[PDB]
């Protein structure tokens, strides 16, 4: 009964943890502008 | 044994979060500072 | 012997009242008197802003 | 018992028009699920 | 002509005569690091919202 709930949050979970290691690793050179969730697809729109 | 661990109300008691030790706490100091002063030597020239 | 300071991070987001409220509370929570001191003047400024 | 507890999110997740921003608190707008077919026009809601 | 000490004969006793300006070098048991790019280093705060 919460199976696309579950699956966008896990994403989001998945999404922040992206955004935070790339942030840690290599500073300053991708800035996050928008995320997007839906199912298991994931998108990103960013600044390189 | 000892008197100053007599709970008589139940405003001090509470439930259990995590336990720690001296040697844990330690070396967790120690892998602190070095890995601080790695972090810093490797982050710039 | 030991002596705090704040820290930050770029990659993590959080809401601005966890740092009001640990602004708040780190005046009555360490020490830095006349004796000793447990914060870097820095930190002392960072929790008078906050 | 799943549907219990599980109803309020189903419920709250269908609206749409939130703020994408990885800087903003919310977390509902993030999710697209049920953020589609709103309009009723695939190059309309589509858009961005 | 040019007016420079370009070539000279110069005898064995006063090859170490040129021995006049003053070096200045740094211990091998301390550190030197770059920080320009650490002033670039820091977190924006959020206005709170309702």
């Amino acid at each position: 009964n919460s199976t696309l709930i579950a699956n966008s949050m896990h994403n989001m979970a998945i999404g922040t943890l992206m955004q935070r290691e790339v942030g840690r690793e290599q500073p300053g050179v991708l800035t996050f502008l928008s995320e997007q969730y839906v199912g298991d697809d994931t998108l990103f729109y960013t600044k390189l | 044994q000892r008197p100053e661990r007599i709970k008589t109300t139940p405003y001090l008691e509470g439930d259990v979060l995590s336990s720690d030790s001296g040697p844990l706490l330690s070396v967790f100091a120690l892998q602190e500072i070095m890995q601080k002063v790695r972090q810093v030597q490797a982050d710039y020239m | 012997q030991i002596i705090l300071d704040l820290k930050i991070d770029p990659g993590e987001r959080m809401d601005p009242a966890v740092r009001m409220v640990a602004g708040v509370v780190g005046h009555l929570l360490f020490t830095a008197g006349g004796r000793f001191t447990n914060l870097t003047q820095n930190m002392a400024r960072q929790l008078d802003i906050a | 018992p799943q549907l219990i507890v599980t109803l309020p999110l189903n419920e709250y997740f269908s609206r749409v028009g939130g703020i994408t921003s990885p800087d903003y608190k919310k977390i509902g707008g993030k999710v697209i699920v049920g953020d589609l077919e709103a309009t009723g026009s695939r190059v309309m809601d589509a858009a961005d | 002509f040019i007016n420079k000490r370009i070539v000279e004969r110069v005898r064995v006793g006063q090859i170490l005569a040129v021995l006049n300006r003053r070096f200045v070098a740094y211990k091998g048991k301390m550190r030197i690091m770059d920080i320009t790019q650490s002033l670039k280093m820091g977190t924006k705060l959020a206005a709170p919202t309702v």
